[PDB]
């Protein structure tokens, strides 16, 4: 596949997000336990919550699709669906809102993903989710300065930083520490409190989210410069309208 | 035939039905299985006796909550309902022996009624359903136990609700697929405003079925809002075929390919390959490291990416066994479709942008629900000119009982009373008999 | 120099505009705003008073982390908090819609017909005028033909009215002045001429019912009440038998064979009557706004002013409140009527065509739409990435999607002096953000978008349709915010640019150049800013009739 | 054979047709004629192509006084009148052997289009009919001139109008007998919504024609809506025979009698008198001078009582050849004949509620209008069920030039093309005819 046009890094970064032969440059570790406290949806060492019997249990359709299509592990179970959900800085945060929807839909079975301006959602079964979201913080996907987990009270993508580089949180998840560098997630996804904090590592400095953002600004590389990625978007454009009229 | 196209026609489980069949033998306009779906659903009504005598022991009436205090009639209606229906069925018929059916369910508790074709023939539009089967239905239960004239419009209001009050019927307990023509959003939308949760209750959660129903529905209504005219015709039999009648097999074989590991994208990839080897895309140019594909017909393009539509959903809502991310599906395989060609995605954005608002409207707080609430009438869902509402069908289908209003909860009458039908429950299999059988007359 | 938003900006933050950090967390929340204190103090009085709790700012989330923004508004050097420019809040607002609401325009034309070939009596300017002493008694709630009737009291009602326009001066002239709308006065004069050809000979009523029954009841209330109050003034002037035959005529030609809605009625899921803002096409809109007749050398202040008319309209009203309600959809709306942003991208976009084509000179065609509406997209894209503090201001992606397409739609249409072309710019400067940023608006906000360039040509049942005869009932519009005031925006945009007199229809246009109007539709920013100010005095209040 | 009953049947001058024809081979399930009546007029449109070439010139689109300045197209459409109609028709078409009809009147000015009956057998309702005619007329429109896409937009207004931003095709160029959907007061309703000038210009102001096609139209919607029914059906049928297809020439020799002189009062004289005559109504009780009638056949008393309501209308009306006393005869017949007789007034006291409603909304200054603007699905005027319009209609046949909004100012292009049709223009011909060779299915 060849994902998306242009010659810029924005949109090699744009590619290798989609690609999931790319192999997602990992900058942290996160325990199972850390996760799932982010989370919010169960606490450590909590069964499962089911929201229908697990699929051996029930009589389901003669059906030649559910034949062919494997059920993802949490859809076997009876999982609930769970989410996660994050906000990007307009400045610089490595992944972005289309991004993750385009790049959440090539890597990932079973997706149910959402772009807004000032969040981005994934649902899946809680068990699979827990997964997905283990790749989603441990990796470029992340800044702890610049990316928020955030289930409520989004606000942020597009405010000035604060003095530490890190982006407004009106209930301040995130908390960077002056006299160490790194940041912990003192509460999760939702705003309650965590019992223990949480490290997410230290921030990627400038040059490094540099080279790993995915948005087009004129302080980075302009989008009116890549040509070629703004020659197909006028493209579509074109033939989407002739189509209308006549086809 | 209008167009050169043929299509080899394949029955649910991707086994060869018929080679080389003319792509107007599916075209609603001379496909007699077609018609027989769309007369049949004209006039095929679901009555709820153990309704009606429940409303009636009650004084249950004319809506949620509604109860008459002094006015319970306690009629054994359910305990009677052979002689009830046959009544009823003098009534309604014509003649004798005509295609009048009047069959109890649930030993006695429902009753399936086809009102005859004869009444159709005389109408303007298709009311005549219900409210021919309502009075039958409240003259035969006044005969039967001899209701005084005091006392009958109690049993006008346990079968019929509300009317004329209200608008709707409201309270009734009698139901059909189709709703009153006022609420059309449009002239010609009749078809459309079908729930999805009723189109899989009639198909027994059949994924193939219950997309076939669909397509027939909503590319039907197509033709009667004249959208499906002149230019436009063959795009839209074209989706009739691929996306919902698995021409050529395609849909199938893509979620043979992609359903034990794939993604939307692996199944955009395999799409365009398919594309490709087909002759239906070629590359037009070429910018640095990006290939621009071209097409010199944009119907079968855009057939063709239909197809994968429908297989994407399969693979993506069938990997979760859940269905609300068939508006995320919806969205992202034509917003991704796009730029890994540089060709227009299904309906030229039109389904991309539905499915913008259904992810909103089925996520939110300000209107819509879960997929199957969700029907072409809907304001939500009825841009998309027959190529987005199929998918929301087959997620549904092969949600595992992950949604609060579900077939289960908005359409058990209709399931009970519709899947009897042979054609509504399994319209692939009698679409496709059918254009086999009139191929030679196209 | 100035971009036309520093003013503004420099207004709401202690940093230059530039700046790409600040302080947070330390403004004391809702403390910091003078209107959410005066809030919290009242949440406490009204929860006392009626035994249950009410506004408190400790329930969920605490407001005001950040800097809460004053807004100015734009044209204008008054600064406000937004709460004053939600329509609950502002009178000036609520009157605007009601002046709409309640208002019909209704000929004459057949009923002189009947007066003449049915009754076999004479129609004069003489007759006429009295005719309007007559229905200037009637229409507001008062009798003239049956004994012990009871009445509205006249100072509850002294909005309503009815006056009278014709293309005819001579016969314009002959009418008493206190009833007619005088086009000459009115508007310039190559716009009276065209107005006054497209009229004619016809007479035509602008009736306005009273504010507080169209509070009261609904819009489709109003061509009722109108007809009526025709009807009964018909009788008394005329000598009919008061209910013989011919009144049923007067009745179907005021109801239905010459009358004017402002709106259409709406589909049963958004089941509404006439009169209600959902049926309001864009150009009507865009003819209710009165900028067009003052501000006529400066075309893109009058497609602002009409762009600001249909953003409160039509997002805060009709989305935010008849489709929705709650807090609803304030900013979603001052984003096009505040801090002088659209208008600098606007005024940038103008000045880009007129000196790359001149306005109305370029072709009418998708290499015009292509250059202009990217052009203009890339030059308000790059604001919010130069300014941080822009950016912080209209902090939602739909805000400035609908601002960045709005300033690309109107410029393209004053280059090409039509308005398809123009509805072309407003969606490929969506596709176009959607790529530069990798973010657009909220969930559902590209609905459209993603249809429309497939939509704006079509000729297809549903989907084709001129831009100035759609409005929100078009299908792809009738849910979501951030563009319907827009489209009445790019409506106007052409016609401003060529000088047109009106963009859809000219009866509407002349009906609302009234000064006995309550809302001032020449000035309608300055409005707005006049109610935020607590300075606007509406009609239809019950003082007279409640105790002291 | 559900029915014993046989009517004579008549032509409109009076003379014998057929003898002893059985009253359910004139039931619109049963009658081949009222059955192309009906598809009839679900299927065509008239279409004013000088117009739409006025519209595009002049920019004057979308409804009442509007204009877009600098949209004007000027293009030859009249002028090409012939190959646009005949390009539209290759669209229009199913097959090139079907029942498709496009035929220009006027020098080009105008055209009749009849939709193929095809496409309705596979639609819920009857829109397809503007519909389908309309984008095939804006496609041939812009084929024709090789209209741009910047323009075209323009041809689409000009012939549908505001259409989907008002609900209605606001300033369209097109028109049919039928309106929409929506418009609808209750479900079954569509073949009341039919003005009656509509009616009075399609039959050329013949008075029997036009009471004939009102009573087909009425009668029929009465079975769409389920009022014909069961109990109901005979009242129904007996109402078609007598009021408005002049069974036994009870209606014509009513007036016959009562035509120099006569006055509504001696029209009801003669009905009594000839009820009695033929033993439908006996002497059942003697007061002081006074004798009070009985039947033992209500259906049938109220057949002839509504034969008499419309010779009497046709006395009343015709003698001042005024349509507006037809509020007051519809009143005032029923109201003289239960004081004459002692038994109930036409429809069981419907037709005098409707003419209350009807006399006040057509004097008053509250809506309504005058007798032509009225119809079976006006709110004032749906009360009874068929037993009223019908005499509106021959009400206005009959009116000299007393209107305003008569049908030459209402219903001008329905006239001209809608006319054409002779089994709209002469329905009761081939109503009885069709009966004649039925009458031994029965
Ligand atoms: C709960 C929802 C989902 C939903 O259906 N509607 C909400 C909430 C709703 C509520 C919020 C009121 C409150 O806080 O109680 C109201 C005011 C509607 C109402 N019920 O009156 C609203 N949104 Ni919302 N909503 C808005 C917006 C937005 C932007 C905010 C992004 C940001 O970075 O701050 C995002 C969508 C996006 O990302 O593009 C958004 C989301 C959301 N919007 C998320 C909550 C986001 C969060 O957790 O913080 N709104 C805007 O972008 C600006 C205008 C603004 C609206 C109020 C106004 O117009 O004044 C408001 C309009
Ligand atoms: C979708 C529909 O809601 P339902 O699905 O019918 O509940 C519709 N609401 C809206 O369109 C809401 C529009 C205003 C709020 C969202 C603005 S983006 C309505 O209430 O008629
Ligand atoms: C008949 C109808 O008017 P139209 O014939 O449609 O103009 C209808 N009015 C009314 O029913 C008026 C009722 C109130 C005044 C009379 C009270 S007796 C209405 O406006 O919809
Ligand atoms: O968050 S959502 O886009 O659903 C609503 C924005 S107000
Ligand atoms: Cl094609
Ligand atoms: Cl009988
Ligand atoms: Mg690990
Ligand atoms: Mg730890
Ligand atoms: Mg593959
Ligand atoms: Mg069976
Ligand atoms: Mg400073
Ligand atoms: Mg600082
Ligand atoms: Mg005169
Ligand atoms: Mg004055
Ligand atoms: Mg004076
Ligand atoms: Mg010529
Ligand atoms: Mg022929
Ligand atoms: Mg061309
Ligand atoms: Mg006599
Ligand atoms: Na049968
Ligand atoms: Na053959
Ligand atoms: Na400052
Ligand atoms: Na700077
Ligand atoms: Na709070
Ligand atoms: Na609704
Ligand atoms: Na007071």
């Amino acid at each position: 596949a060849q994902y998306y046009p242009g010659t810029t890094k924005v949109a090699q970064n744009r590619r290798n997000f989609c690609n999931p032969e790319y192999e997602l440059e990992k900058l942290r570790e996160i325990s199972d336990e850390d996760v799932v406290k982010i989370l919010g949806h169960r606490a450590p060492g909590e069964e499962y919550p089911s929201v229908h019997p697990p699929l051996e249990e029930m009589d389901e359709p003669e059906d030649a699709i559910r034949e062919m299509v494997e059920p993802i592990d949490g859809a076997k179970a009876g999982d609930r669906v769970r989410y996660i959900q994050f906000t990007d800085s307009m400045y610089f945060a490595p992944a972005q809102p289309y991004v993750r929807s385009r790049a959440y839909l090539c890597r990932y079975r079973g997706a149910d993903a959402g772009t807004l301006s000032g969040r981005q959602i994934i649902e899946t079964r809680e068990r699979d989710l827990e997964k997905i979201s283990k790749e989603l913080l441990e990796t470029e996907f992340f800044d702890p300065a610049r990316s928020g987990v955030r289930g409520k009270s989004v606000h942020g993508h597009s405010l000035r930083l604060d003095e530490d580089g890190m982006m407004f949180d009106m209930l301040r998840r995130q908390i960077y520490n002056k006299d160490t560098g790194r940041v912990e997630m003192v509460k999760n996804q939702i705003g309650d409190e965590l019992d223990e904090p949480v490290d997410l590592g230290e921030p990627l400095d400038e040059e490094t989210l540099m080279e790993k953002t995915t948005i087009y600004r004129v302080d980075g590389e302009a989008y009116r410069d890549d040509v070629e990625a703004v020659e197909i978007m006028q493209r579509i454009h074109v033939l989407r309208s002739q189509g209308g009229f006549n086809l | 035939a209008k167009f050169e196209d043929k299509v080899d026609l394949y029955d649910d489980r991707g086994n060869l039905v018929e080679e080389q069949v003319p792509l107007e033998a599916l075209s609603p306009l001379r496909n007699p299985a077609i018609k027989s779906i769309v007369q049949g659903i004209k006039r095929t009504v679901a009555v709820n006796l153990e309704g009606i005598e429940n409303a009636l022991k009650t004084a249950k009436v004319g809506g949620p909550a509604c109860k008459i205090m002094g006015r319970e009639l306690d009629l054994d209606i359910v305990g009677n309902a052979e002689s009830i229906a046959a009544a009823a069925k003098e009534m309604i018929q014509v003649t004798e022996d005509d295609d009048t059916n009047v069959e109890l369910l649930g030993g006695g508790k429902r009753a399936l009624v086809q009102v005859p074709s004869a009444r159709f023939d005389v109408a303007a539009e298709y009311s005549a359903a219900p409210l021919v089967t309502a009075t039958a239905f409240v003259q035969a239960i006044i005969n039967e136990f001899d209701v005084s004239m005091y006392d009958a419009n109690m049993v006008k209001a346990a079968v019929l609700g509300r009317y004329p009050q209200s608008v709707e019927y409201m309270g009734a307990n009698i139901a059909t697929m189709l709703d009153i023509p006022q609420k059309l959003e449009g002239p010609g939308y009749a078809l459309r405003n079908i729930m999805v949760n009723h189109v899989v209750a009639a198909t027994l959660k059949n994924t193939l079925q219950a997309a076939a129903l669909s397509t027939i529905l909503e590319q039907t209504a197509m033709f009667e809002m004249g959208d499906a005219v002149g230019a436009f015709e063959r795009m839209h039999l074209l989706g009739l075929a691929y996306q919902g009648m698995n021409a050529d097999n395609l849909v199938f074989d893509l979620v043979k390919a992609n359903g034990k590991e794939g993604t939307v994208g692996s199944v955009i990839a395999d799409l365009v390959e398919r594309a490709l080897e087909d002759g239906v895309i070629k590359v037009e140019k070429e910018l640095t490291d990006y290939k621009v594909y071209g097409t010199d017909d944009l119907a079968m393009w855009n057939a063709y990416a239909a197809a994968g539509l429908m297989a994407a959903t399969m693979v993506n809502q069938g990997a979760a066994r859940a269905a609300q991310g068939v508006s995320s599906t919806l969205l992202y395989y034509n917003d991704l479709i796009e730029f890994e060609t540089g060709l227009p995605s299904v309906d030229f954005g039109k389904v991309e942008g539905t499915a913008v608002g259904f992810s909103f409207f089925s996520h939110s707080i300000y209107g819509g629900g879960g997929p199957g609430i969700f029907n072409g009438n809907h304001i939500v869902t009825r841009h998309s000119k027959g190529f987005a509402i199929p998918c929301v069908a087959a997620a549904m289908a092969l949600d595992a009982g992950t949604q609060m209003f579900s077939p289960e909860a908005t359409s058990g009458l209709i399931k009970e009373v519709f899947s009897q039908v042979d054609e509504f429950r399994e319209p692939l299999k009698y679409v496709v008999e059918a254009a086999a059988e009139i191929k030679n007359e196209i | 120099a100035d971009k036309l938003f520093i003013n503004a900006l420099k207004k709401k933050f202690e940093e230059s505009p530039e700046e790409k950090k600040t302080t947070f967390y330390t403004l004391g929340g809702w403390k910091q705003s003078e209107r959410k204190t005066e809030f919290v103090n009242a949440g406490k009085e009204v929860a006392a008073k009626r035994g249950i709790p009410q506004y408190n700012p400790d329930i969920g989330t605490p407001l005001g982390q950040r800097v809460l923004m004053p807004y100015q508004v734009s044209t204008t050097d008054t600064y406000v908090e937004g709460d004053d420019l939600h329509f609950v809040n502002n009178a000036a607002m609520q009157q605007m819609w009601d002046d709409i609401r309640r208002t019909v325009i209704v000929g004459l034309n057949h009923a002189h017909a009947v007066i003449e070939k049915r009754l076999g009596k004479e129609v004069t300017p003489e007759t006429i005028t009295h005719y309007l002493e007559t229905v200037n008694h009637a229409m507001p709630g008062a009798a003239v033909v049956q004994e012990h009737m009871v009445e509205t009291h006249p100072a509850l009602v002294a909005d309503s009215y009815v006056k009278v326009f014709t293309g005819n001066d001579e016969i314009a002239d002959e009418i008493d002045p206190a009833f007619v709308i005088d086009i000459n006065k009115q508007f310039p004069e190559d716009q009276a001429e065209t107005l006054k050809a497209e009229v004619g000979d016809g007479i035509w009523q602008v009736v306005r019912i009273p504010t507080i029954v169209s509070r009261t009841c609904d819009g489709a209330t109003t061509s009722r009440w109108s007809a009526m109050q025709i009807g009964m003034s018909m009788i008394s002037a005329y000598k009919q038998a008061a209910g013989e035959a011919a009144t049923g005529d007067f009745a179907y030609a005021a109801k239905h064979a010459e009358v004017i809605h402002m709106g259409t009625y709406l589909p049963v899921r958004r089941a509404r009557g006439e009169n209600e803002p959902g049926g309001v096409p864009f150009g009507y809109l865009a003819d209710i706004c009165q900028s067009s007749r003052v501000n006529y050398e400066d075309p893109v202040r009058v497609s602002l002013d009409v762009v600001a008319t249909g953003a409160m309209l039509y997002d805060q009203i009709w989305l935010g409140s008849y489709m929705s309600g709650g807090v609803g959809f304030t900013q979603y709306a001052t984003a096009a009527y505040t801090d002088n942003i659209l208008d600098d991208f606007t005024y940038f976009g103008k000045e880009y065509v007129e000196d790359k084509y001149g306005l109305c000179e370029a072709p009418n065609n998708m290499d015009t739409v292509l250059d202009v509406a990217t052009e203009v997209t890339f030059y308000g894209l790059e604001q919010y990435e130069e300014y941080p503090a822009l950016l912080e201001d209209q902090f939602g992606g739909s805000q400035r999607a609908a601002v960045v397409a709005a300033a690309a739609g109107c410029s393209t249409a004053f280059a090409t002096g039509n308005a398809q072309t123009g509805l072309s710019g407003w969606y490929l400067s969506m596709y176009l953000h959607k790529e530069q940023h990798s973010r657009l608006g909220f969930y559902g906000y590209d609905l459209q978008d993603q249809c429309g360039a497939s939509n704006v040509f079509s000729i297809r049942g549903d989907e084709g349709l001129p831009l100035e005869l759609r409005g929100p009932n078009y299908p792809n519009y009738a849910m979501n915010v951030g563009h319907q005031g827009e489209y009445a925006g790019i409506s106007q945009a052409p016609h401003a640019a060529r000088g047109d007199a009106f963009v859809f229809n000219p009866l509407v246009k002349i009906a609302f150049a009234d000064d006995n109007l309550v809302f001032d539709f020449t000035n309608v920013r300055g409005e707005f800013a006049k109610g935020a100010l607590r300075e606007f005095e509406p009609a239809g209040e019950r003082a007279l009739i409640t105790p002291a």
